[PDB]
């Protein structure tokens, strides 16, 4: 829990890259998911005018 | 031996409910992460800057590097970088610039 | 409150959401079992004192 | 009317105690009423800002307006003002600190039309300011480098906070 | 023309309000203005600080090197008889050097018995850091001192404020017990340390040597730094989280932009774990024993 | 004597300021000297000067900022004179161009100042671990494709010659010496405390003493700009940023018995006669060959 | 409005009431003349209630100016530096009073919309939530297609 402020700040608001195999899956249901993780709504800290969004891979 | 939820990961929870009905207590302290799941820290540092014959030639040699671009490629090239689109990057109005408060209020 | 302690204590959240799968779970036991008899642990209704 | 700008040069400042950096002249000056429209004044003396006089001379010189004449002399006299009568040596040495153009008084014509109509016509003045400072010109400022952007957006992520979260 | 006072004045008001806006008046001294008593004022300090003061000591304790000097060089410019009365001031030199010497003994006593982990080095900093000039100036000048104080200059620099605040200190210690006086600084300067940091007032620059050092006084052998979690390498805003480990249990852990910068963190992590300088440490105690 | 690289510089920085201190502490006061102007331009102008304080730089700046831009050196009474060279007595004072009729004056003053600007970068671009001894720069006509300095190195490094790589840094060094815009300065000094200056280099003691030795006063010339002091034969241009186009070209060995002497070449232009990029390309070859003038 | 005014976060001034409570309150001024019916209200409360407030608040220094003026003010002043203005101007004795209080218990900062209810040093006490808290490690800590 203790850590500098910067660092803190920086880990909170971090961006990550998520993996979402396509084969045989619906465009649809695919990108609800996707969607959501563009958003950034999967972050407890979400609000819409923090840049918190992450990266989608599909493939 | 049961929870609710893996304790994988965060804490290991443990849930109770207190004799005489009126209190639920919860016992979670942390889970660290274990050695056999960590990687060993990439160590990267090389210089061939070094010119043999003249050293101070090498140490300057590091000091070689800058560059000059045009608005345009530097705006893409700074939004392929951070994944944006070309838009944020150019510039504001005086009348923009203008209403920024000089001194915003600050917490913690 | 709900959601500060979601954001600033993530711990005390997992216990609150471990409490809530749980007796989501007694519930459908309960739902299932068709008989008066069992009161899960968590499903026993509290009256003031 | 306001006349202020000529004022502006009758200020005395205290003296300067020993060890305090040398305070740079200024020297205020303008003309008033010319014949100009105001706009077409603003273009020249747009152009000529942050200009070392000797630079502003020569801009002027070769230009074809109207009023590029009229700021050229406003400028010989300003110079010359710079070091008769405050004290500055090397009159090379002054640089444009301010060059604008306001309105002056405007007279009213009748202009005709036809089929017995007419405009209402304004004959048009307007007055030249210009101050000039002692030292070599102020750099003019490079666009932000890659590295200035990057920086910046860096900087901003790391501003952000939790909204409404406590 | 329209026939009335009011607007008139109503506008006077409006052009004193302008001329004060363009050119802002130098800042002058709270007892050069018009409602000013200075004896009333010495004894409401007192009764608001929940203090006993005596008022000799007190009116002592404002007292600076400098008012005097001044006010010697008024008597000396207009060829007046002073110096018996003016020389008889007492000033707060003596006060103030019991003061800080008192403050920094307490302070010292206070942080050693609440954090027994913190070596010598980092105790003095804190010391250093609560009895520091902005520290010191901001409490002082918040309590009114700046107010009551008597010197040359009225924005009273810096250094002739810490003088006066710990004047004030040493007057409290004559005038009450050691007791009173380490209850009125656990009050208004270790207060001061409320949501800070510790390696905020302590400054040291390599984390990593600092730890390898405790841990040999430990006994506890050789931080590890192995990489935790991680996202994007390859971006212009990766994020790394770097544990240490010692024997293969981990002992802290920091986020970063880079591998170095969160090794380091979690360097100042560790420390703060050894130390117990943390965030869900105790918070302090405020009460009466 | 042990001494580190910075020290050196620190020692000879230092001695230049007091003998500058010591010759603005010879001049007690604030004397007017009057200067007239001989120049084709604007004659009968008559500038009242700071003794020992005033330049003809600092007398240009009467004038207008097209002569402080345009004026490489000036010519005082008969003399060429260096633009921030503080006049002595009261005199005439005419200004040298590039562009100027009979400009060989100011060539030569050119082909100077780069010569000893390449010196620098030579002296500051080899390991500490070596040593580089500034020999002099020998004075050829211009009509020679080059401008060049005698330098001496170290016995360990005697066998190899640079590449186009090391070449292109030195050319880099000497750029980044004219990006940042250095005045050059002149002092005058007697040859007892102009020894004291360069002390370990043997070559540049020798050249002190031949040239204090034809001078009845034993008086040596010094120049400076930024950190580097050396002795030239007559003055140099005002700035560093008069150069644009500038090349170290080649270097080629040269024997004599008594030592090994690489002399480097170098070709470059000033701002106000800087050449077509083809034209540059041709001067650029011719300069690769060795140009022998000592006399 | 919210956009058009300044702003600031909840704060005390020297953390007051952490270690002990600080009446903020400094000095109170009032001037009022004898004669002006406006200032009628004004009097009364300085015959009858000054001197009781005073005992009950002596940590503030009253003064009371009988001058020929129009419109009675009164002065507050605080440990912040704080200047706020008043006007007693035709009012009760009781209206007077209940302002006096009112000025007697603020705390000095400037009123103007406060951001949020609370604040806090170390909210955070156990975590603060980052992407990676809720996450499981793998073995080796490899990536979801990395092989080893
Ligand atoms: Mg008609
Ligand atoms: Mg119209
Ligand atoms: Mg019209």
């Amino acid at each position: 829990s203790s850590f500098s402020k910067a660092p803190q700040q920086w880990a909170t608001f971090a961006r990550v890259w998520y993996l979402l195999d396509g084969k045989m899956q619906p465009p649809g249901k695919l990108a609800a998911m996707a969607s959501v993780k563009l958003q950034g709504l999967h972050k407890p800290v979400y609000h819409q005018l923090s840049d918190c969004g992450d990266h989608v891979v599909i493939m | 031996t049961y929870s609710s939820l893996p304790d994988d990961y965060n804490c290991k929870v443990e849930l109770a409910l207190t004799s005489d009905g009126r209190t639920i207590v919860c016992y979670h302290p942390s889970v660290d992460i274990p050695y056999e799941h960590t990687k060993p820290i990439p160590r990267p540092d090389p210089v061939h800057n070094i010119e043999e014959t003249h050293d101070l030639v090498l140490k300057t040699r590091l000091e070689e590097k800058g560059e000059h671009l045009e608005q345009g490629p530097m705006i893409e090239q700074l939004s392929k970088m951070f994944f944006t689109t070309k838009h944020r990057w150019y510039p504001r109005g005086q009348y923009h610039r203008r209403r920024r408060k000089p001194n915003p209020p600050k917490d913690r | 409150v709900l959601a500060d302690l979601a954001i600033y204590e993530p711990k005390t959240f997992k216990s609150l959401a471990a409490l809530a799968k749980r007796r989501r779970e007694e519930g459908f036991a309960a739902a299932l079992g068709d008989g008066k008899e069992p009161d899960g642990i968590f499903s026993r209704v509290v009256q003031h004192r | 009317i306001s006349r202020k700008w000529e004022k502006k040069n009758k200020i005395v400042y205290p003296p300067q105690l020993p060890g305090e950096p040398r305070r740079p002249a200024e020297i205020y000056h303008c003309r008033r009423q010319i014949k100009y429209s105001k706009d077409k004044m603003w273009y020249l003396a747009k152009l000529i800002r942050g200009m070392s006089i000797d630079q502003a001379l020569a801009q002027l010189e070769f230009s074809d307006k109207k009023g590029a004449q009229i700021i050229k002399e406003v400028l010989l006299e300003a110079q010359d003002m710079a070091v008769r009568d405050h004290n500055v040596e090397f009159r090379s040495n002054l640089y444009v600190a301010e060059s604008t153009s306001g309105r002056g008084q405007y007279l009213k014509r009748i202009r005709y039309h036809g089929r017995g109509r007419f405009g209402i016509m304004e004959k048009v003045f307007c007055h030249y300011f210009v101050k000039l400072v002692e030292g070599p010109p102020p750099p003019r400022e490079a666009p932000k480098t890659a590295v200035a952007h990057a920086r910046e957006y860096i900087q901003e992520l790391r501003n952000r906070t939790i909204t409404h979260a406590l | 023309a329209k026939k009335g006072f009011r607007a008139a004045y109503r506008f006077q008001k409006e052009l004193e309000r302008w001329r004060l806006l363009r050119c802002p008046p130098p800042p002058v001294r709270r007892s050069e203005k018009p409602n000013w008593d200075y004896h009333a004022e010495i004894q409401a300090f007192g009764h608001r600080l929940q203090e006993t003061f005596s008022l000799d000591l007190l009116k002592t304790a404002f007292v600076n090197s400098c008012y005097i000097k001044s006010e010697e060089a008024k008597r000396q410019k207009l060829g007046i008889d002073k110096e018996a009365a003016l020389l008889n001031l007492k000033d707060n030199q003596e006060l103030s050097e019991q003061g800080i010497s008192f403050s920094q003994t307490c302070l010292t006593q206070f942080f050693e018995d609440a954090f027994p982990d913190l070596p010598t080095e980092g105790v003095t900093s804190l010391v250093d850091f609560l009895t520091s000039e902005e520290v010191v100036c901001h409490v002082a000048r918040n309590l009114a001192v700046e107010q009551l104080a008597l010197s040359a200059e009225f924005p009273v620099p810096p250094p002739v404020l810490r003088q006066t605040f710990f004047a004030v200190i040493g007057a409290l210690l004559q005038s009450s017990g050691p007791e009173r006086t380490a209850l009125f600084i656990r009050d208004f300067l270790i207060t001061q340390m409320t949501g800070k940091e510790l390696f905020e007032m302590w400054t040291i620059t390599n984390p990593m040597g600092l730890l390898v050092e405790e841990l040999k006084k430990r006994k506890i052998s050789a931080p590890e730094s192995r990489l935790t979690r991680q996202s994007g390498s390859t971006t212009a805003l990766p994020v790394y989280f770097v544990g240490l480990y010692c024997d293969r249990k981990l002992i802290a852990e920091g986020p970063g932009e880079t591998v170095l910068v969160a090794e380091e963190e979690a360097a100042r992590v560790a420390l703060r774990k050894l130390f117990g300088f943390t965030e869900n440490r105790r918070p302090w105690d405020y009460s009466k024993p | 004597s042990q001494l580190s690289p910075t020290e050196l510089i620190e020692m000879q920085n230092d001695l230049f300021n007091k003998e500058k201190n010591r010759q603005l502490s010879l001049t007690p006061r604030t004397e007017k000297i009057e200067v007239k102007h001989v120049g084709k331009t604007d004659p009968g102008t008559v500038f009242v000067m700071n003794k020992n304080i005033s330049t003809p730089y600092s007398c240009a700046m009467h004038l207008s900022e097209w002569y402080c831009r345009k004026s490489i050196l000036a010519l005082v009474d008969g003399q060429p004179w260096d633009m921030y060279k503080p006049l002595t007595k009261s005199c005439e004072i005419k200004f040298l161009t590039f562009k100027d009729d009979d400009p060989g004056e100011v060539n030569k003053a050119y082909w100077r100042s780069c010569a000893m600007m390449m010196g620098c970068v030579i002296e500051r671009a080899f390991k500490d671990e070596y040593v580089v001894s500034l020999v002099r720069a020998p004075e050829v006509p211009v009509i020679a494709g080059a401008f060049c300095y005698d330098v001496v190195l170290d016995k360990r490094l005697d066998e190899w010659m640079p590449t186009k790589e090391n070449l292109h840094s030195f050319t880099k060094d000497a750029r980044a010496l004219i990006y940042k815009d250095l005045p050059f300065e002149t002092l005058e000094v007697e040859a007892k405390v102009a020894l004291e200056i360069f002390q370990h280099n043997k070559y540049k003691l020798d050249f002190i003493e031949e040239k204090a030795s034809q001078n009845p006063e034993r008086i040596v010339k010094l120049h400076r700009f930024g950190d580097f002091i050396d002795v030239s034969e007559g003055p140099l241009i005002p700035r560093t940023s008069i150069c644009f186009q500038y090349e170290v070209s080649a270097v080629h060995n040269l024997q004599t018995q008594s030592s090994l002497v690489r002399r480097f070449q170098g070709l470059s232009l000033p701002v106000h006669l800087r050449a077509h990029f083809t034209i540059w390309n041709k001067l650029l070859e011719r300069s690769r060959k060795m140009v022998t003038e000592d006399k | 409005t919210a956009r058009g005014t300044a702003s600031r976060f909840l704060t005390s001034v020297l953390h007051n009431g952490l270690g002990r409570y600080v009446q903020q309150l400094q000095r109170l001024s009032f001037s009022l003349s004898r004669d002006a019916p406006s200032s009628r209200g004004a009097r009364e409360f300085v015959e009858r209630e000054v001197t009781d407030f005073a005992r009950r608040n002596p940590g503030v220094v009253i003064y009371v100016n009988p001058r020929p003026c129009c419109v009675p003010r009164v002065v507050a002043e605080y440990l912040n530096g704080a200047v706020r203005e008043e006007s007693i101007h035709c009012k009760s004795v009781e209206e007077i009073a209940a302002l006096v209080q009112k000025l007697a218990d603020q705390s000095g900062l400037d009123v103007i919309r406060i951001r949020k209810p609370f604040h806090t040093d170390s909210p955070s006490i156990q975590g603060q939530w980052h992407p990676f808290t809720n996450k499981p490690t793998t073995l080796g800590g490899l990536r979801p297609r990395e092989v080893q």
